[PDB]
């Protein structure tokens, strides 16, 4: 509520219906006929939309975030992949120099598809 | 196979397929994979990968279906893929288990309207009486407020919802969406006959029959003595069970 | 053998683990179809047991 | 329930008041007073214990 | 990620840190995971260690 006021029953000024009224909404109120004539018409259909209920299988706004947390586990993995190739040449920097023709041969042996050694 | 969506069944089956080619990728390409099962001679250059692309389409199952596998990732670039391949298993049959509890017991079926009251609210649910009876009577003199709602709506359409007999009342609401008033010894007459209708509330009033007799009649009193008799003996329900059978329903769900 | 195929049944139904397991595809989609089995067997008990 | 039969206002034979207070309950019924005073005396502590 | 709130994610997440070092630490002066591997060996004084 921005402020408070309320419903007058209007009489013009010097009326003497003013008083009998006013008394009269007090007999109303205290009996409690102001509150049963409020609930006859505010009343209705009471909305009933927001329980719950039955429903919502879980879709891509449900579950939804480990389709992405595993698509940045296997992009981080694939990074992980070549650096376990370029530390594989590495340990091969002893044998040939350091570097591409020891690379090379690592790059053509997995692609030969078992055959193993 | 309802506490997922349908598609969340097809982005399952399209991420073990996608996971399984893309473990297969990085085995064969990794060098730390290779190992040489020979325990008599670690020398003898008998390498191997365990990942074909038939071990791991299993490894991507076999962790889906919780079981778990014989296959282990021992390079690392392939034990991330492992790793979290994992916890996306972990959280599709955790999240199916949790909405399955929700696909099994809920209710058996709540109706839109559960007493008078409810019905009175309810203005999409037309509702009406006998327009000779003393059901009509009832709500025309009644002012209880609740009863003062629904003569409200039966009488701006007296044309509409009022009907002329108890047989008319029931078709109303087999075929329209209607709410039919009846008094409680005919409705337990037509819930065994038929066995797709119900009762909604409990009792509105209670009232009772009679054999009515003239003003002042002589019988008045040898009929209510005669009655009395009839009930003391029981009379009166062996002959209620005779015609108000039990011709048979299903129990409540 | 039959004693140890039917303790991959047994071994794959109270959700464990087995010493032994399908090689030979055809024997991997029995071992694969009877694992889904077991999931929405003990899923669908574990829901109403509360 | 084993039978039905309900509460009577005795009256000695013949008395006038007899029919008095027939149509009169029938008037506390119809507007809904001996409803009004059955569960304003048979309410009570509801039993809670059951849910 | 709600049914646990972000300081319990951390703690477990400091326990798989914790558990799996002192695992470590612990087969480091274990005499028992010091086990024999190749299994036919006749002794050869080679033992080694899965952690
Ligand atoms: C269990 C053992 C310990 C594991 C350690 C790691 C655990 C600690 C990890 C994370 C700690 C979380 C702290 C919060 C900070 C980031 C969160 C964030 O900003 O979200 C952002 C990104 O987030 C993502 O998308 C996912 C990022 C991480 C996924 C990969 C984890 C690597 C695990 C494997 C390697 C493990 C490393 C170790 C081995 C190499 C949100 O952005 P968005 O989602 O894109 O957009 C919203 C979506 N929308 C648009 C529809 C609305
Ligand atoms: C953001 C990243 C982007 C990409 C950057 C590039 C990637 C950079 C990352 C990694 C570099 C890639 C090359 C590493 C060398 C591989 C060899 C190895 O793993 O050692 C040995 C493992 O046993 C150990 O002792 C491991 C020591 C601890 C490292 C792992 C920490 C685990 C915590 C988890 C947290 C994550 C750990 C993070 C990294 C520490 C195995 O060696 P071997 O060859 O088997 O020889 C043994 C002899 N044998 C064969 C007979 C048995
Ligand atoms: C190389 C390996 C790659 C992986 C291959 C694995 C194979 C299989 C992989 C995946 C199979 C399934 C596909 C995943 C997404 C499916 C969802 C979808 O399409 O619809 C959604 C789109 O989704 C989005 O728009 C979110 C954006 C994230 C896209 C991917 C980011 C990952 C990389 C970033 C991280 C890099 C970090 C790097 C490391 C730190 C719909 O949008 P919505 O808003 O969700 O819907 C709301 C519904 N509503 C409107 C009714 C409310
Ligand atoms: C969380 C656990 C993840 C597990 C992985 C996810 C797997 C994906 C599972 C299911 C995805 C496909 C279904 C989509 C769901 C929507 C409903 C639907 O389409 O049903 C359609 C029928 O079709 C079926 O119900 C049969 C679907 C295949 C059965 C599952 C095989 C599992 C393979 C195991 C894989 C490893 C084995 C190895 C190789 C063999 C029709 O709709 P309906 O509602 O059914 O109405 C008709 C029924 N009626 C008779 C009552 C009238
Ligand atoms: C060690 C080797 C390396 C391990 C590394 C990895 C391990 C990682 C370990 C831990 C990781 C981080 C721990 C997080 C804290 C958890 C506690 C907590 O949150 O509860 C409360 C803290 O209040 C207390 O309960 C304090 C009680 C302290 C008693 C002694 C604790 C040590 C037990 C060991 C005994 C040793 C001797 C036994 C010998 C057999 C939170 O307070 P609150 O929110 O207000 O809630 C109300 C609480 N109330 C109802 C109780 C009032
Ligand atoms: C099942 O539901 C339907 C629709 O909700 C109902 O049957 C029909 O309901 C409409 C009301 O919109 C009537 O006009 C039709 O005449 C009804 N069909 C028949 C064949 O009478 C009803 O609730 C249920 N039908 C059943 C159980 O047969
Ligand atoms: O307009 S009024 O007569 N005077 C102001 N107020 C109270 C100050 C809130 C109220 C509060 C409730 C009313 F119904 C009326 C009035
Ligand atoms: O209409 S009546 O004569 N008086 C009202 N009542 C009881 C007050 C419920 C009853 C209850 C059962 C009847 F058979 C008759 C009547
Ligand atoms: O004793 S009565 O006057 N006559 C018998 N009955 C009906 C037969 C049940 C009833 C039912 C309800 C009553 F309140 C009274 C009587
Ligand atoms: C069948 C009809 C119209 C009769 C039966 N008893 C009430 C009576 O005789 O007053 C009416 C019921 C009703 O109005 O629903
Ligand atoms: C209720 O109606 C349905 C369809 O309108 C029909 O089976 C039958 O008339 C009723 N049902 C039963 C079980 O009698």
């Amino acid at each position: 509520l921005i402020d408070s006021k309320g419903y007058g029953v209007g009489t013009p000024m010097g009326s003497p219906y003013r008083d009998k009224i006013t008394i009269a909404i007090l007999q109303l109120q205290e009996e409690g006929k102001l509150h049963m004539m409020k609930e006859k018409w505010w009343r209705g259909n009471g909305c009933p939309e927001e329980e719950s209920k039955e429903a919502s299988a879980l879709g891509v706004q449900n579950i939804g975030g480990i389709f992405i947390v595993l698509a940045a586990g296997l992009v981080l993995s694939v990074f992980v992949a070549v650096g376990e190739f370029l530390y594989k040449s590495k340990k091969n920097a002893q044998l040939e120099k350091r570097s591409f023709c020891s690379a090379m041969v690592e790059e053509l042996r997995m692609s030969l598809k078992c055959q193993r050694r | 196979l309802n506490p997922l969506s349908p598609d969340i069944w097809m982005y399952v089956l399209l991420a073990c397929l996608g996971v399984s080619c893309v473990l297969f990728v990085i085995a064969r390409f990794s060098p730390y994979e290779w190992y040489n099962p020979h325990p008599c001679n670690p020398d003898s250059d008998v390498v191997e990968n365990n990942f074909t692309l038939l071990n791991s389409f299993w490894f991507g199952v076999g962790a889906l279906m919780q079981q778990g596998s014989e296959l282990m990732p021992k390079a690392l670039s392939t034990r991330i893929v492992g790793g979290i391949w994992w916890f996306f298993t972990l959280i599709i049959i955790s999240s199916y288990t949790a909405n399955l509890a929700a696909f099994l017991t809920v209710e058996r079926m709540e109706s839109p309207i559960d007493s008078a009251d409810d019905l009175a609210k309810q203005t999409k649910i037309e509702y009406g009486a006998v327009e000779d009876g003393a059901t009509m009577t009832f709500f025309k003199k009644s002012k209880i407020s609740t009863y003062d709602k629904m003569w409200a709506f039966m009488s701006s359409r007296r044309q509409s919802v009022l009907v002329k007999s108890n047989e008319e009342g029931i078709q109303r609401v087999l075929t329209s969406d209607y709410a039919f008033l009846m008094e409680s010894t005919t409705i337990e007459f037509v819930t065994q006959r038929n066995c797709n209708l119900t009762q909604i509330g409990g009792l509105i009033d209670s009232k009772g029959y009679g054999v009515g007799t003239p003003m002042g009649s002589p019988y008045r009193d040898k009929i209510t003595i005669a009655i009395l008799q009839l009930q003391e003996e029981g009379k009166l329900h062996m002959m209620k069970e005779k015609w108000w059978r039990g011709n048979g329903c299903p129990e409540e769900e």
